[PDB]
């Protein structure tokens, strides 16, 4: 994280983006299952890589956004795009060497 | 705010210029640099939780961000030097060979006597190691305050006007709404 | 805590006598010395052992 | 590939030890961050 | 080694037993000279064996310059002759070397700072005062003048066999810190 | 205030007293007295340098108002002040004759005339990590 | 008469940088009778705090802590501490 | 400190400040109950109290390596004071006071430090190389204002501050080869 | 804790004001105080046989206390002297002294 | 009085020295150590002591010496008052008048107003208090750490034997615990560090140090404190969240209001101590 903003503000604002909860049934409460932390069976694994190529300031969107972990065919996870240009929630804003790399278990 | 090195710093997460303004406010650079956030208030009786000027808070907002704010301390430390010989040092104290230990966890400094920036720390713990050599040498290091925690923000190494090595450490945490919080 | 004196005067008022010399001693202060019965002075040499 | 400290505004890899000074090569700003911890640090989502 | 240091200069005393007048020596005595306000004695050098004498009105004198015992007490006799060739009861007594310099050359150069640094005790080394290095002996008492160039010079021995024994206890180390 | 203080007070302050004397008048008795002197130190004009900052290492260079917040320095410039010494005599009543020196760092107050904020735009500023 | 040896240079420089760390306005290291709070470290709260703070005014020791007539325009009416400095400690 | 109950030669002992109290780290037995903070405790020596309010700084600090144990206050001016008095006392003062007075030469070392441009840890070598050897038969007669101006590149050269003794020849005075030989009778010592 | 004396536990009942008598300040002392040296035996780490613990209280998390030991945590610290070369005025009664004075007869003492 | 006080003793000859705990030495760095005022002060009174019994001893010039006396006469004056009319005060070093001994049983905040009529407490916590309708009149909710941190010494009897064994068991962290175990030896066990904290088994008369739980009665108090229902005995109600919550109604006599307000907590550590509390 080189952004302007505090790991946690961040962090914060990723469990506020809505995701696809439509299958939200046939997942497991991490608490319920039998792992050690989380799964496939209780968790949705999504990634979010974002860099300043540009000499423009950089948006970092919800549709910057992507599933790891298998869906097992269902629907969840997918960020909730409303937005009429197709953008989702905007996350962040970064300028010239401003990498924001992480890792999202919902 | 963040490229100086202040002890104590305190933003808010989510600023909000206000709705009812001065016309004033214009050269206070008010609208500009925010001191709070547009409440929705009732002036209610509710259930008597705030009675003698308590209040109520929507829980439900508190979690998308109201009033939250950033906190951010500053810890420093000196590499001293006492007359021809004696010479504070920066390292990771053997408990062996070093008096006075402190009970907090020393397993958090880097060979340098350092936390590295983005380990999270908590009470008690140890963000900067110094002994003071004296015969074999006394512990001078600095504990994070007991009644606080959170995750190192920046750690930097100079020398001053004189040339003495001293670190100034950054611990940010992340104050939500509580209780006795005031309004 | 500072138990100070306008508390030692609540303690007083409400004739809290025990739970007065329990602050005042037990928990803070309280300290045994040897004294002598002829000059009522700290003097006593005391090599209690 | 591993690094140390950095240049406050010429931000480049720089790194030493003892007795090194600390200044950088030109732009002497002797300033120097340290740059964050390759361990992953993990955060709360609320 | 294989080497023997060469004396270059032997310093000894000698009474003559009896009061001089330095203004009269001064004025019968060829190469003399005497310029008491600034020392009280007749400086006095002759050619064979080539040496100065340092004539007191005490009667005591110091004759130095020699490079050998021998060249030492004979040109101590000389003076002492010419002395009485101009008219006092000077007699060749006490005759005693007070110090032998002698000089050397190993052939090699020499790191010295790294020879100071490991005879910290023994020598003192600080080219900027002097170019060579200092060396104070404990057994034989001998201080020597260590220099890059590999040229050795002792002094402060009253035997020629101290400055030998000086020079071989030297050598192991002169050697070890050689530059190659 | 303090730019009056600087351009004009400064000045003033060090023109007042100034300029201190002292004579050594002989015992008059022969050769080597009978010599009477007076001796003059004298104040000119005041110079102030932009902030500067000596390192341990001998070396002087400007100091931006960050560098002084984070390694802890004092945002300073030089007080240099032109200097005379002149020297008079007399014989047992006749006054006869027979650079810029620095004097102390002097804190400076920013965005004053002396302070390298003052004439700088917003986006300088931002390039010098202050906030305009 | 060596010039550096003459003029000391430490006698001004650290000299204000007593006065201005500490805040006992006077000579030096022996300070009393001084005024100490001459000199403090800026409030950086809010910008407000800053700004409020480089407006404050001082006045050490007949009817001093009232609000005068002739403040009209010059000092707030109402930015005053509530205890001891009340109407001592004035606001432009 | 080692537990009466356990011994183990590598005692491992906590020190547990916040409850005040010593333990043994492995059967828990409680070692010692009066505990005291030490940088509060520091506090009552260097304190930031110059006006004399404070009733917790009650003593002061000293350097028992560079003037030994020279315990001493000094008559002043206080707040009712005659300004007779304070005459009599100090005048009483100097019939009482040579070595205690050489003192004063670490008022010449800080003064050249200071028009030499040099750090607070350099003056403190400096005026403990004056301290272990201006008494010394080893420098017996050695020009007095050179043996000064010789102790300050020695403590200019454990302070890792670069001054040549050309830049010291500048500052005072300095002979050259007077203060180079008295700069090794005493690099010996 | 601190540990257990014969001695019998007693209440103070009274209280009885008054002034040293030279003749019982020198009689309590335990040491004779000679010197305005703290410790340092010279550049050591003891203390000087001179003012504090010349034979005194105890210091340093360390037992000796001349016999009495126990240290720190038990030993209440007990007083040394200090023989005054002219006698001085006690601060506090300057002024009770100058009353009894204006009282007395300077010379007989009636 | 011809025992007691002679009016001889009035005038000081002999000069009691008090011992080091009156006069605190601490020993830093080996380069730094601090010497209290009054060990400065007595430095002085010794100089200046040798230096006018050397006079005395001499060539006794008059009028050196009752200058050396008046000197003697000064330090051992301003020892035990520094603040004295007329004279000049003795200063440290740092331009700071010394601390003499009359100044310190002085003010509020002397020995007298500050460490014997009034002192701080152990067993006392204080916090920002808020109020609650759900609180009976007469309870003091109080927050978990709170009552995890302070203790009440319970003596092990017959009757609550068990119960205690189960908080010592229970131990420093979880809520209905104990932090310390007091064998008959005196030794104190802490549960928190010892290896025996588990298989620890009681004794009757041992004493176990257990948190204060619901129900303890407590003593209440909000400064400034000019009234006895300024400090009153509340039952416990150990809550979450970090302030004291007080019954409404009970606002009125500690004059408190929740604009900010915080409290102090006494916990008595006797059967006695707690019964005059609930009683009176
Ligand atoms: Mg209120
Ligand atoms: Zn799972
Ligand atoms: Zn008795
Ligand atoms: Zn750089
Ligand atoms: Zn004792
Ligand atoms: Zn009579």
């Amino acid at each position: 994280n080189t952004t302007v903003l505090a790991d946690e503000f961040i962090a914060h604002r990723l469990g506020l983006i809505p995701l696809q909860s439509m299958d939200i049934e046939q997942l497991e409460y991490s608490r319920d299952c039998f792992c050690e932390d989380h799964c496939d069976k209780c968790s949705v694994v999504l990634t979010l890589q974002a860099f300043g190529e540009s000499e423009s300031t950089t948006n970092v969107y919800s549709k910057d956004l992507v599933i790891v972990s298998n869906l097992m065919g269902r629907n969840i996870g997918h960020p909730i795009i409303q937005d009429k240009e197709g953008n989702g929630v905007l996350i962040c804003k970064l300028r010239k060497g401003q990498e924001l790399k992480l890792t999202c278990v919902a | 705010y963040n490229v100086r090195m202040d002890t104590m710093a305190n933003i808010l997460y989510y600023p909000q210029k206000p709705l009812g303004t001065t016309r004033a406010m214009e050269y206070l650079k008010f609208r500009e640099l925010p001191a709070g956030q547009n409440a929705i208030v009732a002036i209610a009786c509710y259930s008597g939780y705030n009675q003698e000027d308590s209040m109520i808070m929507n829980q439900s907002s508190i979690d998308r961000g109201l009033f939250r704010s950033l906190f951010f301390r500053s810890y420093m430390d000196q590499e001293k030097k006492y007359g021809m010989s004696i010479t504070e040092t920066f390292e990771k104290p053997q408990r062996t060979n070093t008096l006075r230990m402190k009970h907090g966890t020393y397993d958090k400094l880097d060979d340098d006597g350092l936390i590295a920036p983005g380990v999270r720390v908590s009470g008690e713990d140890v963000i900067i190691g110094k002994t003071t050599p004296i015969s074999s040498k006394r512990d001078a290091s600095t504990p994070l305050r007991s009644t606080e925690n959170g995750i190192v923000d920046q750690v930097l190494v100079t020398t001053n006007q004189d040339g003495l090595k001293f670190v100034k450490v950054r611990v940010r945490t992340t104050k939500i709404p509580q209780i006795g919080d005031k309004f | 805590l500072r138990f100070g004196e306008m508390e030692r005067d609540c303690m007083i008022a409400h004739g809290a006598a025990s739970f007065l010399k329990e602050r005042l001693m037990e928990a803070s202060d309280a300290f045994r010395v040897h004294i002598c019965g002829i000059c009522g002075l700290m003097t006593v040499i005391a090599k209690l052992n | 590939a591993t690094l140390k400290y950095i240049c406050a505004e010429c931000s480049s890899k720089l790194s030493l030890s003892r007795t090194d000074a600390v200044r950088c090569k030109d732009c002497g700003h002797r300033i120097l961050l340290k740059a964050r911890t390759k361990r992953l640090v993990q955060f709360e989502a609320r | 080694s294989g080497i023997v240091p060469t004396l270059q200069n032997i310093v000894a005393t000698v009474t003559l037993g009896c009061r001089l007048d330095l203004k009269t020596v001064a004025l019968h005595a060829r190469n003399a000279e005497y310029n008491p306000k600034r020392f009280a004695a007749v400086i006095m050098r002759i050619r064979e064996p080539k040496t100065t004498a340092l004539i007191f009105a005490s009667g005591k004198m110091v004759v130095t310059g020699a490079k050998s015992e021998d060249d030492s007490k004979l040109a101590s006799r000389k003076y002492a002759r010419i002395i009485q060739k101009i008219g006092f009861a000077a007699k060749f007594t006490d005759f005693k070397i007070q110090n032998i310099v002698g000089s050397c050359d190993v052939k090699f150069p020499i790191r010295l700072e790294g020879l100071a640094f490991s005879h910290g005790t023994f020598s003192s080394y600080e080219p900027e005062l002097f170019p060579g290095l200092i060396y104070r002996m404990v057994k034989p008492k001998i201080v020597l003048l260590i220099f890059v160039s590999g040229k050795i010079v002792l002094t402060g021995a009253k035997q020629r066999e101290e400055i030998y024994q000086a020079f071989e206890a030297i050598y192991p180390v002169l050697s070890e810190f050689r530059k190659m | 205030s303090f730019n009056q203080f600087v351009d004009y007070t400064l000045q003033d302050i060090i023109c007042e007293d100034s300029t201190l004397i002292l004579e050594q008048l002989a015992q008059h008795t022969t050769e080597s007295d009978n010599i009477s002197r007076k001796y003059e130190i004298s104040f000119g004009k005041i110079y102030v340098t932009k902030p500067m900052v000596n390192e341990s290492d001998g070396v002087t260079h400007a100091l931006y108002p960050q560098e002084a917040r984070l390694r802890n320095l004092t945002y300073s410039s030089g007080l240099f002040v032109d200097v005379k010494k002149r020297t008079y005599e007399a014989i047992d009543e006749l006054k006869y004759e027979l650079g810029k020196v620095f004097i102390g760092r002097l804190p400076i107050m920013l965005r004053s005339k002396n302070c390298y904020l003052s004439e700088a735009t917003e986006s300088d500023l931002y390039k010098l990590k202050e906030c305009p | 008469f060596n010039m550096k040896l003459a003029i000391n240079a430490k006698t001004i420089t650290s000299g204000l940088k007593y006065a201005l760390a500490t805040g006992n306005w006077g000579e030096q290291k022996k300070a009393m009778s001084s005024r100490a709070g001459v000199s403090q470290v800026l409030n950086r709260y809010t910008y407000s705090s800053t700004l409020s703070h480089l407006r404050r005014t001082n006045t050490p020791i007949a009817k001093p802590r009232q609000l005068h007539n002739t403040h009209w325009g010059l000092v707030c009416p109402a930015e005053t501490p509530e205890g001891q400095a009340c109407g001592l400690v004035k606001n432009l | 400190l080692t537990c009466p109950e356990c011994k183990v030669y590598p005692p491992k002992i906590v020190e547990r400040f916040s409850e005040g109290d010593v333990v043994c780290a492995l059967c828990g037995l409680v070692l010692s109950d009066k505990l005291v903070d030490t940088r509060s405790e520091w506090r009552t020596f260097s304190n930031d109290d110059h006006n004399g309010d404070d009733p917790s700084r009650v003593g002061e600090a000293s350097n028992p390596l560079l003037d030994g144990n020279n315990l001493s206050t000094r008559i002043g001016k206080g707040e009712t004071t005659d300004m007779r008095f304070t005459k009599e006392l100090n005048k009483a003062q100097g019939k009482n006071v040579k070595d205690n007075e050489v003192q004063a030469a670490f008022a010449k070392i800080t003064m050249l430090c200071d028009a030499a441009e040099l750090p607070k840890i350099v003056k403190d070598c400096a005026k403990e190389a004056y301290k272990l050897c201006h008494d010394e038969k080893t420098l017996k007669g050695k020009s007095m204002e050179s043996i000064m101006a010789a102790s300050i590149l020695i403590g200019c050269r454990r302070a890792e501050v670069a001054r040549t003794f050309k830049e010291i020849q500048s500052l005072i005075h300095v002979k050259t080869k007077e203060f180079g030989k008295t700069l090794n009778i005493m690099k010996n010592i | 804790g601190q540990q257990y004396s014969s001695a019998p536990l007693r209440t103070v009942k009274e209280v009885q004001f008054g002034l040293f008598s030279p003749e019982e300040v020198r009689a309590i002392s335990v040491a004779k105080i000679r010197f305005p040296e703290t410790m340092d035996e010279t550049q050591t780490r003891a203390k000087i046989g001179g003012l504090n613990d010349p034979r005194l209280g105890s210091i340093d998390r360390n037992l000796k206390c001349q016999t009495c030991q126990e240290g720190m945590n038990e030993c209440p610290g007990h007083f040394g002297h200090i023989d005054l070369a002219k006698p001085v005025f006690h601060v506090g009664f300057i002024a009770k002294i100058k009353k009894v004075c204006e009282c007395v007869c300077m010379h007989c003492g009636k | 009085n011809e025992v007691f006080s002679r009016p001889e003793w009035m005038i000081l000859t002999c000069l009691p020295v008090p011992p080091p705990p009156v006069r605190p030495s601490i020993s830093f760095n080996e380069s730094q150590r601090g010497e209290d005022d009054l060990t400065f002060k007595l430095a002085d009174i010794l100089k200046a002591n040798i230096s006018l019994e050397t006079l005395e001893h001499n060539g006794a010039p008059h009028h050196a010496i009752e200058e050396a006396e008046s000197l003697l006469q000064f330090h051992v004056a301003t020892y035990m008052d520094n603040d004295i009319a007329g004279q000049p005060q003795a200063l440290q070093k740092s331009g700071r008048p010394v601390k003499s001994i009359r100044a310190r049983l002085k003010g509020k905040e002397g020995r007298i107003r500050g460490n014997l009529m009034g002192k701080r407490v152990d067993f006392s916590a204080r916090t920002v208090i808020s109020g609650d309708p759900n609180l009976e009149l007469d309870q003091v909710g109080v927050p978990k750490s709170i009552a995890k941190t302070l203790t009440y010494p319970e003596v092990v009897t017959p009757y609550n034997i068990d119960r205690l064994t189960q908080l010592v068991r229970n131990g420093p962290n979880e809520h209905p615990g104990a932090k310390y175990v007091i064998r008959d030896s005196g030794d104190r066990i802490d549960l928190r560090y010892s290896k025996r904290a588990g298989d620890i088994q009681l004794q009757y008369g041992w004493k176990v140090e257990r948190h204060i739980m619901d129900n303890d009665p407590v003593l209440f108090n909000r400064q400034p404190s000019l009234h006895k229902m300024s400090m009153m005995a509340h039952r416990v109600k150990v809550i979450p969240y970090s302030t004291f919550r007080l019954n409404l109604s009970v606002t009125s006599p500690y004059n408190a209001d929740f604009d900010g307000d915080e409290m102090n907590l006494h916990v008595p550590q006797s059967e006695e101590t707690r019964a005059e509390l609930s009683q009176l």
